[PDB]
């Protein structure tokens, strides 16, 4: 059906992933299709359950690749990074920025 | 000859039929001769009837009197009436049943005196009336049952005592009048009877006891064996004893809604062959499923707001021929076969504290159409539970604790509703589901797999 | 409004009654009408309520007249009333018919 | 030179990037490009690394070493690894963290040793690693929080110990690590954790402990101030004691469903000014309303499934901005005013000993949308009690024994259930009753009035 993939909708994609794979969807023109990955794409982030792993969009502001929710990984230019939070500050008990990007 | 300002008409042969009716009279119409059959005075300010009466008109079938406002009918008034059959005397100001207006009226059917202001009914005032079958009395101030006057009525067959001021029935209130197969005391005070007050009519068929304040549940009840129809809603009773419709077999149809019903008998509802029909919301002493022995011919089966703990093995043994069954807000873990129990149609068991659906608990319902298993305990379902309800096109498993979901049989529906677990989250295809328009789902990403990102809310 | 109701509307004619009278239905070509009656024409039975006063088809099989349900004031022809109700038999408890339809 | 069959790109300034994923390699490529930057070997059956490593290329980024079939690192595989910064070793199946093999990894941020099936960690095998900031360590077969080993993490800020195999907190067992911002403890078998378990964190602000064995509420929370969210559901948890949440202000989010809850204290969820939501279902054991002072900003509160005997007056006091009501299937008689707790466009009474409706009880609710008070012992309403509400268009009376029906203020709404209720015999007219589409009706007379739009008899 695909790699690493068991069950298979043309209309759908992959329904479901081999053990430990990560199911992925896309919203491609208001149909849905699923992929099996062996990690997520930046933007994502690996969720694993009993069930069912799957990889999902980081509803963030101003980040590229996350761990979680509301924790960010990497954020975008021009903004610092803090505690996997976003800012074009970052506080004043003692972080600075140096030559990089993590506060 | 038709009246001055009236509307006449040939009955049958040759009779004359008179309409008198709003035309707003001071005095009925003089004239008016004989081969007159039926004649309506309503809505015409009729003081007093009469100066000069009419009576000699020997054909008159009907006369009509309603609406006039009199205050007293005089007793010669309606001597020469050889063949009145229908007499009304309705929304008029009388006070009284006439004292001696209504005697050895021989062959008058009904007698219709509502919408008064009687209070007090004399003794004999109904003497000699022995064709009498249909009678008004509502909607007027009587305090008591005239159990006096009442006996000389044994050709009556229905009465209406309804919207009066009657408090407490007497024993015997209705002794002789055997004949009566409807009774009507509805919109009344009535908060006490006698253990034997309905003893009199043996061939009493309905029974109007709605809209009144009765405290406890009328045993009286019990010797009317040929009641088929029965009404005591609206009222204050607590509770329906053990065997409470024993001594009333071919009961069809019972009403007791919005009443402060707490505690039901286990036998309470035994012995109705022909009972059809049941609703129990709120009795929340019930912690026993009721006996049904003798009464196999239930169509809808609901009880609720109780706290019974579990159903019997077989209990729909004694429950075929049933369609609708709805046992929610209960305590309900364990479930029976529910297989002998076919034809079912519609069932509903949300909010009770089941845990599991084993396979057998809902086998070989070819009938069954709806099934609703919300806001249970459900972890775990045995795969092949819904492999044989063909007729089965919504479902809903909402507000529980499952994880997977089976698939055998089943394919073919139109709801399907799963909110509440968590624990399932991989996908279901659009495929092995289609004619589903309306669904539900716990997360969005699920939604779009039938087209939504037809109706399926996240 | 009309003589006897208390409220009309143009489009459903009498609402409600006058003290004591009964209202009177009738849906006409998928509309209904309302007119006050000091009491029903045939084919009902006069119900009382201190809500409303209705006059109320009568849900009897072959039957002409009424005076509450299940209980027939008088029935079709070719047919007989017992007790309210009407057959074509009419026991055999004892009943019988005299030179009308009114077995005892 | 980018090795065969795989396919190479240049990263930013003259880096290569080495992808060979989903290529089944026996061993790596032996004549590799140093100049690599990152480099990705996913799903393909690597036994042994090695015979001949390649450390020495001192730049890459990036290595991924998912979904092979390696059973042990040895200790000098990753040592030219200058800079590492992101390792991932998941899909693997290892029975151990590497004992040494993962030390020292300077500029190494993010470790991922998920899809394992590790159960032993060595002490100081995560030995100076102070750039790691991220750790991966799910769906394997732990036993218990591995305190020792994790000291020395004292950078790590995102880390995940879902799913395996642990029954207990230890005491302390996260001591130093106060760098730490989202623990992870989910679906697993968590039935005791000690009284000082999470004191170790001092920056902690999202909790997992959903799908676990808890019976009892974990007190240990109380140490978390800066804690945002927390999920403890599914798990079997009984009650939430006085003062569960009082040691974290700041709580937004709350989650415990699915639990066997049957009481919960009347100050449980005092002063959480930034919490939004809540939904607790079939708590019997509580008789009283929840207190909510120092809480004002909640958008959304629900109590069903009780027995509590009324509301105090004083409730929309600490109750503004509130939009849902919902008290539902419960013993409410009397009722306050209302009128005080604006922005509300939703309420759901129903299955209560109400008996009566005042007028002030529903006066000035003009945001409200919907009113259900089905399923009571209304007898009476007083007339002007809906004289003010514009918005109204979604109305239940169903069941609930009126006689009479107002027609004050509402005029032109969209739904009206009013069934069960027989004492209702007077009809209702089409005119002052514009744009309604479905209608319910005790009885199928008055349904006709409006032209039968839906009318169920
Ligand atoms: C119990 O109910 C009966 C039934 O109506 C009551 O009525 C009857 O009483 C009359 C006397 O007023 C008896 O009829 C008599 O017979 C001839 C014709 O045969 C008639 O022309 C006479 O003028 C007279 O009316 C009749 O036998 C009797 N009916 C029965 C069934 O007994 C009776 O008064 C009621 N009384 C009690 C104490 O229950
Ligand atoms: C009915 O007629 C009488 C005349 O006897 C008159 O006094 C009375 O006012 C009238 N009643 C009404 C309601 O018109
Ligand atoms: C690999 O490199 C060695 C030199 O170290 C060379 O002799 C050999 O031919 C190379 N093989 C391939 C396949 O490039
Ligand atoms: C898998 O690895 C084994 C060695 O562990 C090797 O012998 C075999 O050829 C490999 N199979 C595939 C399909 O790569
Ligand atoms: C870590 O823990 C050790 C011993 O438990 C302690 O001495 C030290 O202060 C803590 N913090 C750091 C940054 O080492």
């Amino acid at each position: 059906c695909a790699k690493g993939c068991e069950l298979c909708s043309e209309v759908n994609g992959c329904l479901k992933c081999s053990p430990k794979l990560f199911i992925l969807l896309e919203r491609n023109d208001i149909r849905q299709v699923g992929v099996c990955l062996p990690s997520c794409p930046p933007g994502y982030f690996d969720a694993r359950n009993p069930d069912m792993n799957k990889c999902i969009k980081c509803k963030i502001e101003h980040c590229e690749a996350c761990f979680s929710h509301n924790f960010c990984t990497k954020c975008k230019e021009g903004l610092y990074l803090h505690k996997g939070r976003c800012y074009p500050a970052c506080p004043e008990g003692s972080s600075a920025a140096n030559g990089t990007m993590e506060c | 000859g038709c009246p001055t300002h009236c509307h006449c008409e040939p009955d049958g042969r040759m009779l004359l039929r008179v309409d008198c009716s709003d035309l707003g009279l001071s005095e009925l119409p003089s004239n008016l001769s004989v081969f007159t059959s039926y004649l309506d005075l309503s809505m015409n300010n009729i003081s007093q009837l009469l100066p000069n009466p009419l009576p000699s008109l020997r054909f008159l079938e009907e006369l009509r009197l309603a609406g006039n406002a009199l205050t007293y009918i005089p007793k010669g008034a309606f001597t020469g009436l050889y063949s009145l059959k229908v007499l009304m005397l309705q929304n008029n100001q009388l006070r009284h049943v006439p004292t001696e207006a209504l005697q050895n009226l021989r062959s008058l059917q009904s007698l219709r005196l509502d919408a008064n202001h009687i209070s007090y009914v004399p003794p004999s005032c109904f003497s000699g009336l022995h064709s009498l079958r249909h009678l008004w009395l509502d909607d007027n101030a009587l305090t008591e049952i005239p159990v006096q006057a009442f006996r000389s009525l044994s050709a009556l067959q229905a009465m209406t005592l309804a919207l009066n001021k009657i408090h407490h029935i007497p024993d015997y209130a209705f002794g002789n009048l055997s004949s009566l197969v409807v009774l009507h005391l509805h919109n009344n005070r009535i908060h006490s009877l006698g253990k034997k007050c309905f003893d009199g009519l043996h061939s009493l068929e309905t029974l109007d006891l709605n809209y009144n304040n009765l405290d406890e549940f009328p045993t009286a009840i019990r010797t009317l064996s040929n009641l088929k129809e029965l009404g005591f809603h609206s009222n204050n009773i607590r509770s329906i004893p053990e065997k409470a419709f024993v001594g009333n077999p071919s009961l069809i149809t019972i009403h007791f809604y919005d009443n402060p019903i707490q505690f039901v008998g286990r036998s309470a509802f035994q012995h109705l062959p022909e009972l059809r029909t049941l609703t129990l919301n709120g009795a929340s002493q019930i912690t026993e499923f009721p006996d049904l022995t003798g009464t196999a011919n239930l169509e809808s089966l609901t009880l609720t707001g109780a706290q019974i703990s579990s159903l019997p093995q077989t209990v729909c043994n004694q429950l075929p021929n049933l369609q609708v069954l709805d046992l929610s807000y209960n305590l309900l873990e364990d479930l029976p076969s529910f297989s002998v129990c076919q034809k079912l149609q519609k069932i509903d068991l949300r909010h009770n504290e089941i845990y599991e659906i084993k396979v057998d608990t809902f086998q070989q319902l070819l009938s069954l159409r709806s099934l609703n298993l919300a806001w249970n305990k459900i972890a775990i379902i045995h795969p092949n539970a819904f492999s044989t309800l063909p007729s089965l096109i919504k479902l809903d498993l909402s507000s529980n604790l499952l994880s997977s979901f089976p698939i055998t049989g089943l394919h073919g529906l139109t709801h399907l509703k799963l909110t509440g677990n968590h624990a399932l989250q991989s996908l279901i295809s659009s495929e092995n589901f289609p004619e589903l328009k309306v669904i539900e789902m716990p997360y969005a990403y699920q939604c779009c797999a039938f087209g939504v990102c037809v109706q399926c809310s996240p």
